[PDB]
RNA sequence: UUGAGCCUUGAUGUGUAGGAUAGGUGGGAGGCUUUGAAGUGUGGACGCCAGUCUGCAUGGAGCCGACCUUGAAAUACCACC
């Protein structure tokens, strides 16, 4: 309920988000991890955006 | 007097045609004068947009009727181009410095890639009345002498108004009708031409001729 | 006309608003309402791009050529007056830079001669050689002297500060953001002067000023940035 | 609507500043030349004038920040001086949260109540103690400095200008407040129905007359 | 009567530097003046009141453009807006 849906879009240009749940109120910082991106096959940063 | 007998001699709200226009101009001639008659297309274009304004030179087969003292602003070869073409301007800052400075004006500045410092010599003393070497009539361009040359010949240039018309001197009325037309169809292709690519609408509403003393009238 | 989609700022625990969405523009001349500390200040910062929202855009107009301004003037005492008043056209002043470029650079190649001979055409096409005379015109309007034109930021008086620097926001400019235009408390006869030059000129203006004499003399629209 | 109400420390009795000459003038003639004045542990005396006539710079020669040319002022032993100054950007810097903020000052008092509280009693939240003190805008400020002064619970407020960006509900709470203030203030803030709401002992400048209790301020502007 | 669009005629349009209430387009420094002129006498209209404009005979045929203070040029001017 106060948990808020939130996607992480890919910075290697293609289309490929993964999704997860976000705290919104602790401060609004967009999320910055490194994920696996299927679609050129190598880890790349995936900055939150929906 | 003579705006309240051509008022009355001359209607302009009904449009009239190629034929009868210049007639009617040649008609007028009431001062004595050369009477340069000059047109007047109210282009279409967004003005308030950069990308829409029409800035161009056409070379018209009857001469502009003056003389060009177009200084080769452009040092060495673009001198000797000037030599060569009769250049009335060195290429050198010391004809925009000494003798420019002295001096009243040059008609038209011809650019070159080699020694051009009337680029930031010129500032506005030169370029407040139009007479930059503007690089997309051709000023900057490899040819000095050759576009001086090419200027005498009737080089006319045209920039758009703040409210998208283009008006200029067609012609000397001391022309033939038949040369004033060939001249108009000459300039109409060129803008046509050089219309901008993102104008929506009809670009070309109005067509006006006029005499420096007379009226002008709508020719289409 | 800007237009605002789905714009949301959040700072911390409780966003300052959401879902903000309207279409500002036309020929009226807007001015918002909010108690301080609640949006007002970082709406139009978003408006004007110096910072994007959390959720939303901005949809700015290509070239309806926006004009901000740098409002608080007891923090940057370093550029001049002079400097200051150069520093409202960008198109104008990098034209400007870019051809100070033949007295600085020693020499120029082939292609920089098409480029500086182009570079002045964008000079005339914008009217940088009437741009010292507006500039002047607006800067001895306002009511500082040819004597205080080149004296440092910091050594005038903030009462003529806000008249040097309202001289950067109307550069000929439509559609300008002016914040506060009371604080630093005006004379009532410069507020009354500024009302008149404002209702006159044509333009679109979103206004943040906190008086309401001031702005009930001015403005014709009221957005109220107070809820939510 | 804040709820502000500055307190006093101590009682002054006689007088406050006694000032019989400065000789300040910057660069150009002098904006004032004699200004001998006293106060008896007065009020108010709403210094006016219009944008250049140099009621900040004799207030900052009042305080201390600057001294004036030939002269002396001199305070009573005993006081204590809160200065809302002019501008208030030297302050807010070096990275310092609103609780380091507000507790920075204080003279015996609990870091965590009667500092996270007079926060709390000025439109200020459990969120807002924590952001960076530096990027508060316009208002907050104000209320964080009208904060420090009712911390500090001067006898003599300066004040130069209070109501600049204030919410206009705020100007109700700060008027409320300087109305129930048993101290001594002086304060240049151009408002009309600021003055016309407390002043009582004009001191109006002007660079060759300088005035100096008129009245009530009604039959000033009712003269003039 | 009162709002809106369209066409036409004719009006309308300052700074700061000073001669003068000096929009651009730039093509031109020689045209304008008795198909009755400089200003006189007499009224209009408007107006950051210094000033623009128009019926008007007469008076009887010069004012100007430049030079110039300038970002620009000067209702010499003809068009289109
Ligand atoms: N960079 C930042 N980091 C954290 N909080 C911020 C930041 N910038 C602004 N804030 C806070 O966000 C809120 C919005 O205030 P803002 O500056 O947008 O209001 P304003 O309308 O300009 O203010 P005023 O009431 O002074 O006119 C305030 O509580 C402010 O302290
Ligand atoms: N640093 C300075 N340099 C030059 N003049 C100054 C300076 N500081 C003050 N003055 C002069 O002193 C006069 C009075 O000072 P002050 O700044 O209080 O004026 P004010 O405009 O009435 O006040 P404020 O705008 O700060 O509310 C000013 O009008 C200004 O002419
Ligand atoms: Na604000
Ligand atoms: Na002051």
């Amino acid at each position: 309920g106060i948990r808020e849906k939130i996607k992480l879009v890919s910075s290697a240009g293609t289309g490929h988000f993964y999704t997860t749940t976000k705290n919104k109120r602790t401060k609004p910082e967009k999320l910055e991890l490194k994920k696996f991106d299927p679609v050129v096959r190598q880890h790349v940063i995936y900055k939150e955006a929906k | 007097k003579r705006m309240r007998v051509i008022r009355e001699k001359v209607d302009a709200t009904k449009q009239y045609d190629i034929n009868e226009a210049i007639a009617l101009l040649k008609e007028l001639a009431t001062a004595k004068f050369v009477e340069s008659v000059d047109v007047a297309v109210n282009l279409g274009i967004d003005a308030r947009k950069s990308d829409q304004n029409v800035r161009g030179a056409t070379v018209l087969p009857h001469g502009t009727g003056r003389s060009v003292r177009v200084a080769v602003f452009t040092q060495g070869a673009n001198a000797e181009a000037a030599k060569a073409a009769g250049a009335e301007l060195v290429g050198m800052e010391d004809l925009a410095d000494q003798i420019k400075k002295g001096e009243m004006n040059f008609d038209v500045v011809i650019a070159s890639p080699d020694a051009m410092r009337v680029v930031g010599q010129l500032g506005q003393v030169l370029g407040p009345r139009g007479l930059m070497p503007n690089p997309k009539v051709g000023t900057v361009t490899p040819n000095v002498a050759e576009a001086v040359k090419n200027a005498k010949a009737g080089q006319v240039r045209y920039r758009n108004d703040k409210n998208g018309i283009i008006h200029t001197t067609i012609g000397k009325v001391d022309f033939d009708a038949d040369k004033l037309k060939e001249n108009l169809e000459a300039l109409l292709v060129a803008l046509k031409k050089a219309k901008p690519t993102q104008a929506k609408g009809v670009y070309i509403k109005k067509v006006s001729i006029s005499t420096t003393m007379g009226a002008g009238v709508a020719v289409d | 006309m800007l237009v605002s989609s789905n714009v949301t700022m959040q700072f911390g625990s409780k966003p300052l608003f959401e879902n903000i969405s309207v279409k500002f523009g036309g020929g009226n001349r807007y001015g918002l309402i909010g108690a301080n500390g609640s949006g007002k200040s970082t709406f139009m910062k978003i408006l004007g791009g110096d910072l994007e929202p959390t959720l939303g855009n901005v949809s700015l107009d290509p070239n309806e050529r926006i004009g901000k301004l740098r409002q608080d003037q007891f923090a940057f005492e370093e550029f001049t007056v002079l400097d200051t008043v150069i520093m409202g056209h960008k198109e104008l002043w990098e034209v400007k830079q870019e051809r100070d470029r033949i007295y600085a650079l020693p020499e120029m190649s082939e292609e920089d001669g098409y480029k500086v001979a182009d570079l002045e055409v964008k000079y005339g096409e914008m009217d940088g050689y009437s741009a010292e005379a507006r500039a002047g015109e607006l800067l001895l309007g306002v009511g500082i002297p040819v004597e205080q034109h080149y004296g440092p930021m910091s050594e005038v008086a903030p009462g003529w500060k806000l008249r040097v620097l309202l001289a950067q926001a109307l550069f000929a400019d439509p559609d300008i953001l002016l914040l506060d235009q009371p604080t630093n408390n005006l004379d009532i006869d410069t507020i009354r002067w500024l009302e008149q030059v404002l209702n006159e000129r044509d333009s679109t203006m979103i206004i943040i000023s906190h008086d309401r004499h001031f702005l009930n003399m001015v403005c014709t629209h009221m957005a109220d940035l107070d809820y939510g | 609507n804040p709820f502000i109400r500055f307190e006093q420390d101590k009682k002054l009795f006689r007088n406050a500043l006694e000032v019989e000459g400065l000789t300040k003038g910057f660069d150009n003639g002098p904006l004032f030349k004699n200004l001998n004045l006293l106060l008896e542990v007065g009020e108010k005396l709403a210094v006016l004038g219009t944008n250049g006539v140099g009621k900040s710079t004799l207030l900052k020669t009042l305080v201390g920040d600057l001294q004036p040319d030939s002269g002396t002022v001199k305070w009573s032993e005993n006081a204590r001086i809160g200065y809302y100054a002019q501008d208030h950007e030297y302050e807010f810097e070096n990275d310092l949260t609103v609780f380091e903020w507000m507790s920075q000052w204080k003279q015996e008092g609990d870091d965590e109540q009667a500092v996270r509280s007079i926060l709390g009693r000025l439109l200020f939240s459990q969120d807002d103690i924590k952001k960076p003190a530096k990027v508060l805008s316009g208002g907050e400020k104000g209320r964080m400095l009208f904060g420090k002064l009712m911390m500090q619970k001067p006898n003599i407020l300066i004040m130069d200008q209070p109501t600049n960006h204030l919410d206009m509900e705020s100007i109700e709470s700060l008027n409320m407040a300087l109305e129930l203030y048993q101290g001594t203030l002086i304060f240049v803030s151009h408002d009309r129905e600021f003055v016309s709401s407390l002043a009582t002992r004009i001191l109006e400048i002007t660079p060759e007359r300088v005035i100096d209790f008129s009245g009530n301020y009604e039959d000033y502007l009712r003269s003039k």
